[PDB]
Parts: C-alpha cells; sequence; structure tokens
C-alpha cells in the first residue's frame, strides 16, 4: 500500500 | 499510501487547449521521475511526456512534440500536461504515472459536436432476439436497462461506435424464450445524462 | 527508442492450465548499476494498468505466487504457473532503463473454451428510423468462440463495402464467449430501391457460411 519504488533508472 | 488523482480532462474543440491536472500523494514527489501515458480505447499503451526529478529535462515523442507541454510543481507536488492545438487522434484515457503506480485515468475527447440526446429505435424480434438502436447522440456515455433493472440475463449492450457524422452510436440485444412473445412486455430503459433524457422504447414483434 | 516486443499477443488459457509470455527489448536493459529495469504491468478489464513484477523477478503488492518473472539481458519470461479467473486481462511488459519509457504491445490473455458457432440474428430498420429519413440495419452474432468471425452484407446480391461498422463486447464471466453487432447504414432512398436485404457470416464453430436476410416491406 505505502511501498515506493526509485522505478525509472534516471533515478539513479 | 501512494496516490495520483488526475484532472482537466473533458471535451475540447479541435486545435483548442486542455490543460491536465495530476494531485500526487503519499511519497515523496520530488525525488522521482513521473510521466503522462494515454490510451486509446482497445489499443496499447502510448507514452506522451515525461520529466525527471527536478524537471529539468523532458521527453515528447514526435506524435505530441510541439503541441504539449509537461511540467511539474513540486511545492504543490502537482503533474502537468499542457495540450496545445489538439487533434483527434488526441482523443483518449490519460493515465498520470510514476512507473509504480498509475493514476485512474481522466478521458480526453477532441470533438466539435455538441450536446445532443439519442433516438431509440426497435429492434424488433426456441430463443427469440430483441433490441434497442441508440443511435446519434453526443458525448459518451449512455446506460441502458431491460424492464427497469428486471431482466439482465442474457442482455448484451454492445460498446459505442463513432459514426462519420460525430455522433455515437450503439445497440442492446436480448435473447428470451420465444413463448414469452405476447406473454411478456420488453422495453429497454434508456439513459443519456449529459442531455439529461430518459427514454423507454417499447420493442413489440410486427 | 527501445523496442519491447511480446509474444504471444493472444492467449487463451483453459482454466488450471499455466501460461508463458514472451519479451524481448532491441538493446540491453541491463543499467549502470548492474540492475535490470524490466517490468510487467497487468491491467484487468476497465481498470488502469498495475505494476506486478518489478526488476525482472520482484513481486509487486499483493501479487500472488503464482505469477513469478525471470530472464536477463534482452530475454525476459512472465509465468503464470496456474491461470485463475482474476488474471485475465493485459499484460505489459516494459523498461525503464532507458529514456524513453516503453511498453510491449500488450498480451491479452483470455479464457479458452471449445469452439461455439453464433446465432445469428438480422434486423432491419424501424418504421420510425426510415420516417427520420435514415435507414440502419442490424446483425448480431450471439455467444460465440473464438472472437475471429467475418460478416458481410449483400444488397440485392450486390457484395457490401464501406458502409457498416462492427462493435464486440468482451468475454462473458460464465460462458466465455463473445458476441458481436454489425450495422448497415445507408439513405431512406438507398434502402428503398433495393429489396433483398442479407447479413452472412463466417465463424470456426460453422461448416458454411450462414447467411440471414429479409425483403423490404414483411
Amino acid at each position: 500500500h505505502h511501498q515506493k519504488l526509485v522505478f525509472f533508472a534516471e533515478d539513479v | 499510501e501512494v496516490q495520483l488523482v488526475e484532472s482537466g480532462g473533458g471535451l475540447v474543440q479541435p486545435g483548442g487547449s486542455l490543460r491536465l491536472s495530476c494531485a500526487a500523494s503519499g511519497f515523496t514527489f520530488s525525488s522521482y521521475g513521473m510521466s503522462w501515458v494515454r490510451q486509446a480505447p482497445g489499443k496499447g499503451l502510448e507514452l506522451v511526456a515525461s520529466i525527471n526529478s527536478n524537471g529539468g529535462s523532458t521527453y515528447y515523442p514526435d506524435s505530441v512534440k510541439g503541441r504539449f507541454t509537461i511540467s511539474r510543481d513540486n511545492a504543490k507536488n502537482s503533474l502537468y500536461l499542457q495540450m496545445n492545438s489538439l487533434r483527434a487522434e488526441d482523443t483518449a484515457v490519460y493515465y498520470c504515472a510514476s512507473g509504480d503506480y498509475w493514476g485512474q485515468g481522466t478521458t480526453v475527447t477532441v470533438s466539435s459536436a455538441s450536446t445532443k440526446g439519442p433516438s431509440v429505435f426497435p429492434l424488433a424480434p426456441g430463443t427469440a432476439a430483441l433490441g434497442c438502436l441508440v443511435k446519434d447522440y453526443f458525448p459518451e456515455p449512455v446506460t441502458v436497462s431491460w424492464n427497469s433493472g428486471a431482466l439482465t440475463s442474457g442482455v448484451h449492450t454492445f460498446p459505442a461506435v463513432l459514426q462519420s457524422s460525430g455522433l455515437y452510436s450503439l445497440s442492446s440485444v436480448v435473447t428470451v424464450p420465444s413463448s414469452s412473445l405476447g406473454t411478456q412486455t420488453y422495453i429497454c430503459n434508456v439513459n443519456h445524462k449529459p442531455s439529461n433524457t430518459k427514454v423507454d422504447k417499447k420493442v413489440e414483434p410486427k | 527508442d527501445i523496442v519491447m516486443t511480446q509474444s504471444p499477443l493472444s492467449l487463451p488459457v483453459t482454466p488450471g492450465e499455466p501460461a508463458s509470455i514472451s519479451c524481448r527489448s532491441s538493446q540491453s536493459l541491463v543499467y549502470s548499476n548492474g540492475d535490470t529495469y524490466l517490468h510487467w504491468y497487468l491491467q484487468k478489464p476497465g481498470q488502469s494498468p498495475q505494476l506486478l513484477i518489478y526488476k525482472v523477478s520482484n513481486r509487486f503488492s499483493g501479487v500472488p505466487d503464482r505469477f513469478s518473472g525471470s530472464g536477463s539481458g534482452t530475454d525476459f519470461t512472465l509465468k503464470i504457473s496456474r491461470v485463475e479467473a482474476e488474471d485475465v486481462g493485459v499484460y505489459y511488459c516494459s523498461q525503464s532503463t532507458h529514456v524513453p519509457w516503453t511498453f510491449g504491445q500488450g498480451t491479452k490473455v483470455e479464457i479458452k473454451r471449445t469452439v461455439a458457432a453464433p446465432s445469428v440474428f438480422i434486423f432491419p430498420p424501424s418504421d420510425e428510423q426510415l420516417k427520420s429519413g435514415t435507414a440502419s440495419v442490424v446483425c448480431l452474432l450471439n455467444n460465440f468462440y473464438p472472437r475471429e468471425a467475418k460478416v458481410q452484407w449483400k444488397v440485392d446480391n450486390a457484395l457490401q463495402s464501406g458502409n457498416s461498422q462492427e462493435s464486440v463486447t468482451e468475454q462473458d464471466s460464465k460462458d466465455s464467449t463473445y458476441s458481436l453487432s454489425s450495422t448497415l447504414t445507408l439513405s431512406k432512398a438507398d434502402y428503398e430501391k433495393h429489396k433483398v436485404y442479407a447479413c452472412e457470416v463466417t465463424h470456426q464453430g460453422l461448416s458454411s457460411p450462414v447467411t440471414k436476410s429479409f425483403n423490404r416491406g414483411e
């Protein structure tokens, strides 16, 4: 419900 | 709770302008890249615009480049899509997306047509088939029911079709025992909220 | 741009059987940190896409054990060890290693069932509609499988083209069948200078094409 991923590689 | 709520959709005249807003919450918005993605009915996912953390750098496919602008407000935590010189192919459901999350989408319809209520025509009938032709209304959507919500089994309401006139059309059919084509009434309840029209067309044989 | 291509694009699955979907990228998706940003989405009917698997093999929140992912470099596979009714929808693979973010065509997973021939009905234009100056002729193809079907319109034995539109329902939840409508539209004048109106249907469940017709004024 609250998980946030660094999805786009551009965000290191 | 990650959240992405879009707004600003609706009807736009050809060559007109529309501005999409996306309200983001539940995470540190300023740290992640964001994108607008659209989808035509029965089509695949099409990237419309991307923008990095600070934004910064943006990307647009040639499909919308020069007409569309994507921007970002890291105070409000909002994502924007400025749509200029809109054409017919811009018609789609637009999603605010973070890659790992998608909003519910907002619909954009590029058309110069005006609000119009449908004309309902009968589709006259060991099973029989009968229905209603809900023709020439604008815009989407339309609600169809049979016998005030009592007849549900065997009902097929087809997706709408955009005619050359710019007006939508659909049919709603239902198969019933042919032995009941005299001991049973069959009425389609049609509702078109935009024009506020309610039609109860009786479907008799002959 | 990184091209993502999946196979198959249409996947009917018999309930209880597993499913596989291929996905290939035109270039390696291995980023400078050793991670591979290849993902999978599921878009259930009438809904937004939801992340199913991220970085090749990692299940996102809520995703059941039957879903698994694997692959490396440019080749990747999504497996469903046993397809349930809830798994119906379109699956997209996607890469986020390169800019722009790109998607595959999408593979629509449906419920596979025995071949069912369509029931065909033809409907003449109402006298109401004819009065207003327009004629619509509707042909209904009811409860068939698979979706593949051809409908041809014939006005006085002459093959029609360019003056009809089709519309298909999504796969029914109970009987797993589709239904289709073909609407032939003509001006009132054109409709009256002809007599025989026929709808011809070709389908895998039909040995030979079936034809439902009527004569104007009966």
